[PDB]
């Protein structure tokens, strides 16, 4: 994946602040909010019936921060995304059945979440550098979907 | 919208399907899972090899409910209801999907129709299937309720005499996020601070502040900006999706409090229904 | 832009039995007709206001060729679509200001073009090669946006 100096700058300094398991858990919980059908790989986690409850549910706090803690190894290697992911895109293609479309509306949501968290900081400059990564690691994660 | 034309164009390709509907309906899904393989995650239970009864199965109910939606095209949302509910609720399918479906079943269509296969009728044909999913997909999330004209009155007047402010950082994060919007104005200066932008901010939070004031009535409020966008600037609909997750994480900068995760989703709700109405009369 | 052996033959093998005048005259004009929006960039055509008068509009017909044999020539290189492609993506971001989802657009309209032309010949797996090829030319197209 290639960044501008400037760009890939940003990222890294940003994340430096994040909290993976805080902003995991965020994220997470308010994809199943803003998107419901998303709640379909999720039906063991317990009731996911309103905002609330999502949110505060132990098991969306927990798979959160995995996730999120997956997608931040994913940034010390910037330069090569699909292989840093291959393992996890054939997992989620043939064990998991997720559709690629969802990595997308994560993608979108956890802009959303560090807006929230930043505020200001999180500038039009630092938002655009966010969006190629994220887009970068939607497209790594469904590179070996078959 | 479906036009009279439109409904007699449909009726006349689909009952010279016929009861080929079938066989046609099965043809078009095995080739959207060969052309677009993703799709096939909704499927792990099924054999998916050609010719498979769960395949042909699969054909034969897509077709008997085309097949009900001509019948009742100036009553699909009733016809279809029961369909709406399921895969709102338990399907549970990615409504990008349903582009993808709706591509191969004309693609089908053209291959064995070659006569019937006019120009004029491929547009309504389009336009049906583009019909039939927006029905399938309007329970996923739904009208906006009561809850959520109240989360976004709530968020919206906060946002108060900020609204241009605002709006102009939402286009300014779209250009640089999103640079294909920025083919739309070639005569403008989109460096930072560009008055142009300003002004192009202003009026759109001035469109939504409307929108806001008129939630219960949006396509008579929109009206002239829905023909503005239809019949002269011509803005492809994919890129409204962009502005709208621009304007959510603007408001999202600048509202710590008021941007809970209910909020975030009335007003992503919201949003999505401004832009269905503003692309209302494209075709 | 990567096809198997048997990929590519099946597209080279129906893209020799196509009028690439005929076949771009229909794909251009259809694509004005079934998405009415992407007249703007034709204004100077003529009359575009019937479907018989676009599919019937030689301007149309002229670009149409000028485009599929563009088209054409890019099968040649299936191997190297980003850089055939290059100066005429600068093109048409920095000069014509042509939003590049017009490009997915035609792609579906010229998959349907050829599935009406060839019929039963126009088979699944045909379909899956040209779609592959469709979305490997818009990308290409669109590299150089800026
Ligand atoms: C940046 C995107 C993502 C990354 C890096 C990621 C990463 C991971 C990781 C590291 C696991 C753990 C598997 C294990 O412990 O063996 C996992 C599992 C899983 N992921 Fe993903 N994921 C992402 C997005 C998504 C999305 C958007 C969905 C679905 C909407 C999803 C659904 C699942 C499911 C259902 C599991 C298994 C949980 C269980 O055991 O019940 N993932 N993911
Ligand atoms: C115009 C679009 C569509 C129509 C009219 C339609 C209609 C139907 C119908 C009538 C059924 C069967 C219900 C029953 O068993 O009584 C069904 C089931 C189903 N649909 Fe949809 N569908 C559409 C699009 C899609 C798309 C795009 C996908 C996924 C890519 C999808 C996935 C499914 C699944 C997973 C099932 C259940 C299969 C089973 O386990 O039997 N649908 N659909
Ligand atoms: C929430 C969605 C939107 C709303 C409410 C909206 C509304 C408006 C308004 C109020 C105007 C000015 C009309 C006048 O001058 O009387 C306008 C113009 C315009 N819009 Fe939209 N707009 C939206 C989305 C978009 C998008 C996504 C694009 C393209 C990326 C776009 C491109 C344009 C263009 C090119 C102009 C004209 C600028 C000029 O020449 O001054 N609009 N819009
Ligand atoms: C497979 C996709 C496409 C290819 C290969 C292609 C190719 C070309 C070529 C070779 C030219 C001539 C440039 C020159 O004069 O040096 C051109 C021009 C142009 N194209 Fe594209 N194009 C494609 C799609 C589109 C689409 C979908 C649109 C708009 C709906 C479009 C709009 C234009 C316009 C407005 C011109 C200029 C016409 C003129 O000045 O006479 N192109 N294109």
């Amino acid at each position: 994946m290639h960044l501008t100096p400037e760009e890939k700058s940003a990222v890294t300094a940003l994340w430096g602040k994040v909290n993976v398991d805080e902003v995991g858990g965020e994220a997470l919980g308010r994809l199943l909010v803003v998107y419901p059908w998303t709640q379909r790989f999720f039906e063991s986690f317990g009731d996911l019936s309103t905002p609330d409850a999502v949110m505060g549910n132990p098991k969306v706090k927990a798979h959160g921060k995995k996730v999120l803690g997956a997608f931040s190894d994913g940034l010390a290697h910037l330069d090569n995304l699909k292989g840093t992911f291959a393992t996890l895109s054939e997992l989620h293609c043939d064990k998991l059945h997720v559709d690629p479309e969802n990595f997308r509306l994560l993608g979108n949501v956890l802009v959303c979440v560090l807006a929230h968290h930043f505020g200001k900081e999180f500038t039009p400059p630092v938002q655009a550098a966010y969006q190629k990564v994220v887009a970068g690691v939607a497209n790594a994660l469904a590179h070996k979907y078959h | 919208m479906l036009s009279p034309a439109d409904k007699t164009n449909v009726k006349a390709a689909w009952g010279k399907v016929g009861a080929h509907a079938g066989e046609y309906g099965a043809e078009a899904w095995e080739r959207m899972f060969l052309s677009f393989p993703t799709t096939k995650t909704y499927f792990p239970h099924f054999d998916l090899s050609h010719g498979s009864a769960q395949v042909k199965g699969q054909g034969k109910k897509v077709a008997d409910a085309l097949t009900n939606a001509v019948a009742h095209v100036d009553d699909m949302p009733n016809a279809l209801s029961a369909l709406s509910d399921l895969h709102a609720h338990k399907l549970r399918v990615d409504p990008v999907n349903f582009k993808l479906l709706s591509h191969c079943l004309l693609v089908t269509l053209a291959a064995h129709l070659p006569a019937e296969f006019t120009p004029a009728v491929h547009a309504s044909l389009d336009k049906f299937l583009a019909s039939v999913s927006t029905v399938l997909t309007s329970k996923y999330r739904g009208v906006l309720s009561p809850a959520d004209k109240t989360n976004v009155k709530a968020a919206w007047g906060k946002v108060g005499a900020h609204a241009g402010e605002y709006g102009a950082e939402a286009w300014e994060r779209m250009f640089l996020s999103f640079p294909t919007t920025k083919t739309y104005f070639p005569h403008f200066d989109l460096s930072h601070g560009s008055a142009q932008v300003k002004g192009q901010g202003k009026k759109v939070a001035d469109a939504l502040t409307n929108a806001v004031a008129h939630v219960d009535d949006m396509p008579n409020a929109l009206s002239a900006l829905s023909d503005l966008h239809a019949h002269k600037l011509r803005v492809d609909p994919v890129n409204f999706k962009l502005l709208s997750h621009c304007l959510l994480v603007t408001l999202a900068a600048h509202l710590p409090a008021e941007f809970t995760p209910a909020v975030h989703a009335s007003l992503d709700k919201f949003l999505a229904s401004v832009s269905t109405v503003l692309t209302s009369k494209y075709r």
